[PDB]
């Protein structure tokens, strides 16, 4: 969809505002997936 | 990911090999840097930050036009 | 000092206190003060003010808020970059990142439970220290203290480990990669070859050039369509050697 | 549930936090890891009066 | 009984420093020993008003409960990197395997079988069966998308279905 | 094994596969003692449960037209590797 017109690549410290804008949600649970159903648990690392 | 499939199409149809896209390795690098709390943006010539994604409609437009 | 005089000041442990020191930090005062002290004379203390001046001035000119050095929210990398796959035998295999993130999560949630439960300040402080150390292990593992280990007493690979070394994502995931339309085999001497030629094993060439052989196979009538051409090249039908 | 310092800016030598606040890296270690208290603010007028 | 909690504090805190030695032997992992110690603290302080060997019983109870929860969760062994062999082996049992650029490109190609049988159908019937069977719209929504009564949508669906059943007979194709 | 969509099956019945290439399989879908196997041949037939969102639009057209079986499977059969 995009050829690379990139002029430069910038790097700086990310504040909590940046991290929260990146985020699609908060991971509140240690669980990964269900052992029986192999389904990702809600609010988990794989949610 | 799009360049490889389009390349196979181009060879199988006897067409020219298309122009390459963006490596997934660079996107992965950016995601890792972000996961390190490094804010890494790709700037265009005008100074704005480009957002890297892919259009979903292209595969749906071709797949839908396939049947008629 | 808190029993008497406690209302004349405020003090704390941990990273919340460092954050409070950065909120009250005046960067311009220290900037031109250090510029003055460094410009006044030459010596060891002038080198202190120069080296401090590089970082303080760095935060002054770049527009970076120094509050970025203290985090209230930790990013979480997408799961495809830290996948979980089941093996033969029912076991599962996760990237070390999942165990690091999981430790940060458990210790953070226990810290919340301790804040709600009104636990002793010693317990809450222990949990805060454990949280800081677990986020440390998440970003750069082993940079401070003993590294967090998995089974077999193996230090887990942190987010910093992905960017570092010959096995990291910089050296072998970027400067080099695995490629399609490639092969390998043992080499034997070619004495009958011309200098511009090389002998290619037939099956190797058929696999390498497979799409070209399919296209040229559909151009002629050997293959009805391209899918049947794929089926013929995969089966090594005798029609493929002339086209190849 | 509580702020955390980024270890890159603390343990990386020379300490970026330590050079920002003019704190010795080992004292900053004592503060961040809860070995020692630090004074965040002081009321000057209330102490003088 | 707030002062009781204070009593807890003193009588608890040195014992806790020794309880680590008990947890480290149990978990064999120092970070898991810290986790187990703090979990023993959370269980003790909330239930200390109820009532050192006692704190050791709470500790061991919490360790064994962590074992029981460990039986219920999926068994995970962490790895520095997942190997390509494990990715392929896992894909062999997966609903969708590891597709290749070839399979993608050829799957994106026209069928030249189904497409011909669809073009033989009149445009109204192929449109109705496209919105119905291929896309999955409910019948009323098909009556809305193209402007027709329900009767023409249903009738064109049945007749187009019949004609397409005639134009091909395949167990797989 | 068991998957998200349910149990796999080792079987001789493999969709989109001719009777000619199943010749050396027994009634279970396992190759027969003494068979000569080549590159790409079937050793053990296996099917894995598939989802209805993974069917191609044409496959879904067939399934809806003929009212086919609710169980959709992919061919996961063990095959002889290349050059063997």
């Amino acid at each position: 969809l995009d050829v690379n017109f990139f002029d430069e690549l910038r790097i700086g410290l990310a504040t909590a505002e940046d991290i929260r804008q990146w985020s699609y949600g908060e991971v509140k649970k240690p669980e990964t997936i269900n052992y029986r159903t192999l389904k990702p648990e809600k609010d988990g690392l794989f949610c | 990911t799009v360049g490889r499939v389009k390349v196979y199409e181009a060879i199988v149809k006897g067409e020219n090999i298309p122009e390459p896209g963006i490596p997934e390795s660079f996107k992965v690098l950016l995601k890792e840097l972000q996961s390190l709390c490094l804010n890494v943006e790709v700037l265009s010539s005008d100074g704005a930050a480009i957002e890297l994604r892919e259009g979903e409609d292209e595969d749906l437009e071709r797949a839908a036009a396939n049947l008629g | 000092l808190v029993d008497r005089y406690g209302e004349y000041f405020t003090g704390a442990m941990g990273a919340e206190s460092i954050q409070k020191l950065i909120e009250n930090f005046d960067i311009d005062a220290e900037a031109e003060s250090l510029r003055d002290v460094i410009r006044n004379g030459k010596g060891q203390k002038k080198l202190r003010a120069l080296k401090r001046l590089k970082v303080v001035a760095a935060f002054q000119q770049s527009g970076n808020s120094p509050m970025g050095m203290v985090l209230d929210a930790v990013p979480v990398i997408p799961p495809e970059l830290r996948p979980m796959v089941q093996l033969d035998g029912g076991r599962f295999a996760t990237s070390d990142l999942n165990d690091l993130y999981r430790r940060v999560i458990n210790r953070n949630n226990r810290l919340k439970r301790l804040i709600d439960l009104g636990a002793p300040e010693i317990i809450v402080n222990n949990e805060k220290r454990m949280l800081q150390e677990s986020v440390d292990a998440l970003f750069d593992n082993g940079r401070r203290g003993r590294p967090v280990t998995g089974p077999g007493n193996r230090p887990l690979k942190s987010l910093s480990d992905l960017l570092k070394g010959k096995q990291g994502r910089f050296r072998q995931n970027l400067l080099g990669k695995r490629v399609d339309y490639s092969g390998r085999s043992v080499i034997v001497v070619g004495p009958q070859l011309k200098l511009h030629q090389c002998g290619l094993p037939k099956l190797m060439a058929l696999e390498l050039f497979k799409p070209f052989v399919m296209k040229r196979l559909v151009d002629l009538n050997h293959a009805q369509n391209i899918k049947s051409a794929k089926r013929m090249v995969e089966r090594q039908r005798p029609q493929v050697w002339d086209v190849l | 549930a509580a702020p955390v310092t980024h270890i890159w800016y603390f343990k990386g030598v020379p300490s970026r936090l330590g050079y920002l606040l003019d704190l010795a890296p080992k004292d900053l270690e004592k503060i961040i890891y809860f070995a020692a208290y630090v004074i965040t603010s002081v009321d000057e007028e209330m102490r003088h009066n | 009984d707030e002062e009781l909690t204070a009593r807890f504090e003193r009588d608890a805190i040195p014992l806790l420093d020794q309880l680590y030695g008990g947890a480290l032997r149990m978990t064999r992992n120092p970070a898991d020993a810290e986790d187990l110690l703090q979990e023993t603290m959370v269980k003790a302080y909330a239930g200390f008003r109820s009532f050192k060997a006692w704190l050791y019983r709470i500790l061991t109870n919490t360790y064994i409960n962590s074992y029981r929860k460990k039986q219920r969760q999926p068994a995970e062994y962490p790895t520095e990197q997942i190997t390509d062999w494990q990715l392929a082996s896992n894909a062999e049992h997966s609903s969708t395997g590891l597709r290749s650029a070839e399979v993608e490109a050829l799957e994106a190609l026209p069928d030249t079988e189904i497409k011909e049988a669809l073009q033989a159908l009149p445009e109204e019937f192929r449109m109705a069966v496209y919105y119905a069977d291929v896309e999955g719209f409910p019948y009323k929504e098909i009556a809305e998308i193209m402007d027709t009564p329900i009767g023409t949508v249903m009738s064109r669906l049945h007749r187009g279905r019949r004609q397409l059943r005639g134009l091909l007979a395949d167990v797989a194709r | 094994r068991d998957t998200k969509l349910g149990a796999e099956e080792i079987t001789r019945d493999i969709p989109n596969i001719s009777d000619e290439v199943l010749a050396d399989l027994d009634e279970r879908g396992i190759v027969r003692i003494g068979a000569e196997v080549r590159d790409g041949d079937i050793l053990v037939g296996k099917v894995t449960p598939k989802g209805e969102t993974e069917l191609t639009p044409e496959e879904r057209l067939l399934r809806a037209i003929f009212g086919e079986k609710a169980r959709e499977v992919r061919d996961t059969s063990l095959k002889v590797p290349h050059g063997e």
